């Protein structure tokens, strides 16, 4: 259910694949444009290893279809991101997620 | 006797007597002023505490509670007037306010009183939505929540929802927030249940409270070109110019660097186009009098619509773009690296003096491309489309201001200006 | 500082707090105070030391602190009584007159009833506790109890309190002798 | 400053550029306005775009009253000069992704322009009314089958308009020529 | 020179201006008294200092983290997650190795007082109408029991609080759910096997326990009648607990204490 | 079903009521705008070269803005000075943000970090034209979200001195007092058992966070350097007694800054060189001799209290070292 805009190309040669970690750098945003998260405020890239379900399904699957040096806009669905309950306090129930993810490195 | 059923009005309703007694009791339970001697202030405090305890012993708090029980069954002064007389109807609101003030004053300082009738908070919070006694109920609730931690122990999810709904229905009231603070913390000790309830029930949606964000400063750059099309003198209704960039940064500090370009209209036949105030996060395309493009979306009225184009990209370095403007039948057209984009802004108002404009945030080196005296063309214009260096009027200089005003980093030596004219020029004698 | 202590003692409460600051500074205030010329000079300098702090409100502060305890034997009264002893050493007629005038102008019972409550629970030797401690010592070498072997509780406090009541009447102050009755 | 008038303001901070302060002011004890400051003054100005504001009670030629069956918020005015006024409601209606249509029904049936285009917008209810000697045109939240606001007018209803508008800051007496654009 | 400078400034400010906000003047005079007395800080802090070794540093760091969590949960109102975290911290303090080798460190850190007035918060609110958080009460009681058990001086430390907990010892009785953890049982553990403490046990409270035993022997248990028992005219459970406590108070080390 | 039943909390109510928020707004011209005191620094090439018309903008510039949602409008932070209602409401909003995470509540703090921002806290504490109430509120929020929990925890073990028997512990037995010197407070070796600091990274894309039981992460080096900078020019400004202290009056300038400095000092940062610089910021015989208001001297009393407590701890450590 997640869909992708390419914004800057990532030369489509290296992809995140099972058994690897990915270094992303993202500024999450709600459906109405109100930013809810960002990896640039804390000035540290987000490192996450693929395939062990440590991030949400939307981010997981969107990063699984990306390339090194690429900018992408991931549009997700409530069922694939947080369900009908959302994140308590931050994400309202039944909300779509928009992520501005840039891929830096690929171990 | 009047409320139970329809009875002959030979009843005693001492409206003025009870109003005067309520005022006298409110004065009787007046806290001492802060501009007093310490000894006298302590004496007044002890006397007030004794009076409050003595009134508590007679259970008169319950008595005023039942008085407002019997008095809240109506809806408005008009509703009360035709049932209990004009004077009672017009004094009903004042009597309610006086009763609530007396109830608050009876309990302002006591911990014992608050602990004693904490059992009645399910009642006050339920009737908080009276809309003619909301201020008094909120004051009583705050003054009973601040003192006794026992009151906080019976605050439930429904009461939190009721208070948040009261805030969302009555607007930005700064006392509701104080009540929420008192609910979160009472005496140096926190309630994790209430904290979590407020956190996950008040601001997941961001409709409230007042939101916040950090954005980048954006400004525009436009040349001394004005394009007014009407009957009579016309300027071929065809214009075209290119644009290139030397250096760019996708994210300079924290957010994507603004970089848009297009054509902006004006107000009537005068400069200073409508739109953003000035010095905002909005450039070209963030209003109905400017139409811009940033590589991925078409901006018009601060609403972006993505457009298809071979090799989607943002305006990276060494990018050459072309802008066409036709006025009457077609509209403003953009081309990315030669071939035209697949979207354009038809059927827009032609009133105003159009001009090219580019808006940028920071970390950018922009180069307008006109022909002849101002530069070269990287691509061939479509047939008929002229350029700005020809659009300039004969025998006038052509420079580039920002967009509207003196947006220059200068000291007090700035030429601050008032209103202007419509250029005094924007048919032979019969 | 005296005004701070007086206001703290005057604020209405239900019990006198520990107030480590007051306990520490009453110590210093009490210890500040204390062949014919060498005996007259020391008496005059003692009068000067008492004047250094009794005209700034300590005479009323001690009375307020005593009144604010409502007859509860503790370190607060134990320190304020030592301060009273230091401020009333000798026949300080000026301090006695100041205390009597303050008590008469502010007709408070909370001082005299507090004194009565304090004296109702000062100390009495108890043969039960004494012989019980004797048995404990015989059974094993138990460390001696600090507070006078727990048989005489706050004997120093009782002596200080009665010394205060005596110094209040020292000389032949008939007015305050009749006031005490 | 009036039309085509440009000037310069000096609150101090440069005694080397305060020209005639030494001539007058330095001797009889006059100081510059902001002499003991570490930063420049904010220099507020009269903004030109007329954003909306709540109706102030202490405002003449304009009176709004609230009553209440059905609820409504009625109008009144006592003035000798007339103009066009741009009343707007407090907060707008939000349209989601799917829903996108607006129908204007008169005293009869639906008969107006085809204003049905909104991917994700916030339409703020509004009416633009001409000031008459007696103007009681007001808004009533009614119910037939869905959300329904009735801007009930009175006599001389030919140049008053009633619609829903987004953020729009333009003060002028016009009928059409409203800002618009169709993206292809 | 810091003492000199602080004594300079503190008296300088009061000389310059009459000072409102009694908190500020209190702080200034506390600072001045600290500067002049000097050794007061040493004599107040050395009783609370401790040394253990150069090898078991991380173990006592785990101890300190657990105690800090306990105190933080003390500073928060009583709850389900609160009681779960408090129980986990108490169990960590149990399983800690340093809890045995350095019993003096426990008293220096004041764990007994912390658990005492963690449990007082639970025991408050009511007297005979609600005994909520029984698991929290039991964890506190067993912690105090074991802490006073593994010592010769923690018994003396808990003897001071023995007077208070006998007042509300009626809770946790008439139920075979904690044969161990109880305020009465921790009173017994504090007075257990020490003739010095048995003698120092004066008799403000023995006749209190006698009143409780008389009430138990006269009244049946409302709890048991609600359970569904045939309502015999007396209660044999709380009375048995009181008799056990009195037996432990009277008989010590095989010789009956004569006065008790 | 209704107009009012669509843009509010409830929707299943078909009764058309009008809560007070629904008030008619008329397009008026009574409004004031504010000039930013800093501009974008736009430089044109001015050469009109043969390859085009060049404009340049390199220096970054950012500002923060409230978003009134029911009016769907963005307004700069500095414009709140004139608007009294919005000013007070946002101050109370910041107070509520502090209250909902006052004590050691970390889930709410993790929520609130994103509910505002990470870096706008730095921007607000560094900005000069702040309304004062919001300056204090943002300072308190920055303290509460990140620093308050560990500052409190480290203050909890302040009066307990557990000292190990390591060789590095057996090195401060000299406690330099001889050859005409006394040392400096907080300077030297501690080797005393103190609670450690560790902050969890705030991430809302990571499903099933383990416990997030400690705190949200915050960059401490930038914060401490900025605190040094602001204290330096704050004392510089207060030396001359200007008529526009930051945040309005001088207490709004000093109390939040001194509070942030004090809690940073408590947390266990400002290594010996930084402590030396802070010492010479006050001591040279500065800040004690200034005409300070009551809350400012109240906070500086706490500063001196900690400066005495660290001396007491050093004395205890030296005593144990010699006793070994």
């Amino acid at each position: 259910g997640v869909e992708i805009e390419t914004i800057s190309p990532g030369d489509g040669r290296t992809f995140p694949k099972k058994g690897q970690t990915c270094v992303v750098h993202y500024t999450g945003m709600l459906q109405n444009g109100k930013k809810f998260d960002s990896s640039r405020d804390r000035n540290k890239p987000f490192k996450f290893r693929i395939g062990k379900q440590e991030v949400i399904k939307g981010f997981e699957e969107g990063a699984a279809q990306m390339s090194l040096g690429q900018r992408a806009k991931l549009t997700c669905t409530p069922d694939v991101a947080y369900g009908a309950t959302g994140h308590p306090g931050v994400i309202p129930p039944n909300a779509t997620l928009i992520f501005d993810v840039e891929l830096l490195n690929l171990e | 006797a009047l409320s139970k059923k329809v009875k002959l009005p030979t009843i005693d309703l001492p409206i003025e007597s009870v109003s005067l007694s309520l005022q006298d009791l409110i004065g009787y339970f007046h806290p001492p002023d802060e501009h007093l001697e310490h000894e006298d202030k302590q004496n007044r405090l002890r006397a007030l505490k004794n009076r409050q305890n003595l009134f508590q012993e007679e259970g008169m708090i319950n008595l005023v509670l039942e008085c407002i029980d019997r008095l809240h069954v109506y809806s408005s002064a008009a509703h009360f007037a035709d049932v209990a007389g004009r004077e009672a109807g017009e004094s009903w609101k004042s009597i309610l306010n006086s009763l609530y003030e007396l109830l608050a004053a009876l309990i302002r300082g006591n911990r014992k009183n608050c602990a004693q009738f904490s059992g009645s908070l399910d009642w006050l919070i339920s009737r908080l939505e009276r809309l003619e006694a909301s201020s008094g109920i909120l004051e009583v609730l705050h003054c009973v929540l601040v003192e006794s931690p026992e009151a906080l122990n019976i605050i439930k999810e429904g009461h939190i929802k009721s208070i948040i709904s009261l805030l969302d229905k009555h607007g930005r009231n700064h006392k509701v927030l104080d009540v929420l603070c008192s609910l979160c913390v009472c005496h140096g000790v926190a309630v994790r249940s209430n904290q979590h309830l407020i956190c996950d029930n008040l601001l997941p949606g961001r409709d409230l409270l007042l939101q916040t964000r950090l954005v980048n400063h954006v400004s525009s750059m436009r040349p001394n070109i004005f394009l007014g099309v009407s009957e009579g003198s016309a300027q071929y209704k065809k214009w075209y110019y290119e644009l290139m960039v030397d250096h760019t940064e996708p994210f300079v500090t924290a957010e994507a660097t603004h970089l848009r370009v297009g054509w902006a209209s004006t107000e009537g036949y005068s400069p200073y186009p409508g739109g953003g105030e000035e010095w905002g996060g909005n450039g070209v395309g963030d209003d109905l009098f400017s139409y811009g493009f940033d590589g991925l979306h078409l901006w018009s009225g601060c609403i972006a619509r993505t457009v298809s184009s071979p090799n989607q990209h943002l305006l990276r370095t060494d990018d050459v773009i072309s802008c066409c403007l036709d006025l009457s039948a077609p509209s403003i057209s953009f081309r990315i690296n030669g071939q035209p984009v697949q979207g354009m802004f038809e059927n827009f108002n032609i009133d105003g003096l159009f001009f090219p404009v580019v808006s940028f945030s920071a970390g950018i080196k922009v180069r307008f491309l006109l022909g002849g005296r101002h530069g070269e063309f990287k691509f061939l214009p479509p047939p008929g489309y002229a350029a700005c260096y020809e659009a300039v009027l004969p025998k006038e200089k052509l420079k580039v201001e920002h967009s509207r005003e003196y947006k220059q980093e200068r000291t007090y030596t700035r030429d601050l200006l008032g209103p202007t004219v419509s250029l005094t020029q924007a048919v032979p004698v019969d | 500082l005296i005004l701070l202590f007086s206001r703290t003692a005057l604020t209405e409460k239900c019990k006198l707090e520990e107030d480590f600051l007051y306990m520490a500074y009453a110590d210093i205030m009490a210890k500040s105070c204390h062949s014919f010329e060498e005996k007259e000079m020391e008496k005059q300098k003692l009068l000067y030391q008492q004047a250094r702090l009794h005209d700034r409100g300590a005479a009323e502060m001690v009375l307020q602190t005593i009144s604010a305890s409502k007859g509860e034997t503790g370190p607060m009264v134990a320190a304020t009584l030592k301060l009273g002893i230091a401020i009333l050493n000798g026949g300080n007629s000026t301090v006695q007159q100041k205390m009597l005038d303050y008590l008469k102008e502010k007709k408070d019972v909370g001082f005299f009833q507090s004194l009565a409550g304090l004296m109702q629970s000062c100390s009495v030797l108890d043969l039960n506790a004494f012989e019980r401690q004797n048995k404990a010592e015989g059974l094993g070498m138990v460390t001696e109890e600090g507070s006078g072997e727990k048989v005489l509780q706050d004997d120093e406090f009782t002596c200080d309190l009665f010394r205060f009541l005596q110094l209040l009447c020292e000389g032949h102050n008939s007015d305050f002798q009749n006031y005490l009755r | 400053l009036g039309v085509a008038q440009v000037g310069r303001m000096n609150f101090g901070k440069d005694v080397s550029t305060l020209k005639y302060f030494t001539i007058c002011g330095l001797q009889e004890g006059y100081e510059p306005f902001a002499v003991n400051t570490n930063r420049d003054i904010t220099m507020w100005l009269s903004k030109r775009l007329p954003q909306f504001l709540q109706v102030p009670s202490n405002h003449e030629h304009i009176e709004v009253t609230r009553i209440d069956k059905v609820t409504q918020k009625s109008f009144g005015s006592q003035n000798n000069n007339t103009d066009i006024m741009f009343y707007r409601l407090s907060m707008p209606i939000e349209c989601a992704x799917x829903x996108x249509x607006x129908x204007x029904x008169x005293x009869x049936x639906x008969x107006x322009x085809x204003x049905x285009x909104x991917x994700x917008x916030x339409x703020x209810d509004s009416d633009f009314e001409v000031l008459m000697k007696t103007a009681h045109g007001h808004l009533v939240p009614d119910r037939i089958d869905k959300d329904k606001e009735t801007p009930k007018p009175e006599f001389n209803n030919h140049k008053d308009y009633a619609q829903e508008k987004p953020s729009r800051l333009k003060q002028x007496x016009x009928x059409x020529x409203x800002x618009x654009x169709x993206x292809x | 020179s810091l003492q000199q400078l602080i004594s300079e400034t503190m008296v300088r400010w009061a000389q310059e201006s009459v000072i409102e906000d009694p908190e500020l003047v209190r702080a200034m005079f506390v600072l001045l008294h600290r500067q002049y007395d000097g050794i007061g800080g040493l004599v107040r802090a050395l009783p609370k200092t401790y040394t253990i070794n150069g090898v078991s540093v991380e173990d006592t760091i785990n101890l300190l983290a657990s105690l800090g969590q306990i105190r933080s949960l003390l500073s928060v109102r009583m709850g389900k997650e609160e009681e779960k975290l408090m129980i986990r911290g108490l169990g960590d303090i149990m399983n800690n190795k340093v809890f045995y080798q350095h019993p003096n460190l426990m008293r220096a850190l004041g764990m007994h007082e912390t658990v005492m007035e963690v449990m007082v918060n639970v025991l408050g609110g009511g007297e005979s109408k609600e005994i909520t958080f029984p698991k929290m009460v039991a964890n506190c009681c067993r912690f105090l029991c074991y802490f006073c058990r593994i010592s010769r001086q923690n018994q003396k430390a808990m003897f001071d609080h023995l007077s208070y907990l006998l007042e509300n010892s009626s809770v946790g009785l008439a139920s075979p759910a904690m044969r161990g953890s109880t305020p009465l049982d921790v009173a017994a553990a504090s007075v257990m096997d020490n003739n010095e403490l048995a003698l120092a046990l004066r008799e403000p409270d023995l006749e209190k326990v006698v009143r409780y035993l008389a009430g138990c022997g006269l009244q049946s248990c409302q709890m048991l009648v609600s359970k569904g028992y045939p309502d015999i005219g007396w209660n044999p459970v709380e009375g048995e607990r009181y008799l056990d406590f009195l037996r432990f108070a009277v008989f010590c080390n095989g010789e009956s204490v004569e006065e008790n | 079903p209704l107009s009012a039943g669509l843009f509010k909390s409830e929707h299943k109510n078909p009764v058309p009521q009008c809560p007070p928020r629904l008030h008619v707004q008329f397009l008026s011209h009574v409004l004031w705008s504010r000039m930013p005191n800093q501009f974008l620094k736009v430089d044109v090439s001015r050469i009109s070269e043969r390859q085009g018309w060049l404009v340049q903008c390199l220096d970054p510039l950012q500002f923060m803005s409230l978003h009134i949602p029911e009016e769907n409008r963005s307004v700069d932070i500095l414009e709140l000075t004139e608007q009294e209602e919005l000013l007070q409401f946002h101050y109370h909003t910041l107070r509520l943000y502090s209250a909902v995470c006052a004590l050691g509540n970390h889930r709410v703090a993790h929520a609130l970090c994103s509910h505002v921002d990470e870096p706008q806290l730095l921007y607000a504490i560094e900005n000069k034209y702040m309304p004062g109430l919001l300056r204090a509120g943002y300072y308190d929020l920055l303290i509460d979200i990140h620093l308050s929990s560990y500052a409190t925890a480290r203050l909890m073990m302040n009066n307990e001195f557990i000292v190990p028997m390591t060789e590095e512990t057996k090195s401060i037995t000299l406690f330099p007092d001889e050859n005409k010197k006394h040392g400096l407070p907080g300077i030297g070796l501690s080797t005393s058992l103190r609670p450690r600091m560790r902050f969890s990274s705030p991430s809302f894309v990571s499903i099933s966070n383990d416990c997030y039981q400690y705190s949200p992460e915050f960059p401490l080096d930038i914060l401490k350097a900025k605190t040094i900078q602001m204290l330096t020019e704050a004392v510089k400004e207060g030396s001359l007694h200007a008529r526009d202290p930051v945040g309005g009056t001088t207490e709004f300038l000093f109390v939040p800054l001194i509070k942030l400095f004090y809690t940073l000092l408590i947390m266990g940062i400002f290594h010996n060189e930084d402590l030396k610089h802070i010492l010479q910021l006050i001591e040279p015989s500065g800040l004690l001799q200034m005409k300070l208001p009551e809350p400012v001297k109240l906070q500086m009393c706490l500063l001196l209290q900690y400066l005495c407590d660290c001396q007491v701890r050093h004395r205890i450590e030296a005593i144990v070292a010699f006793s070994d």
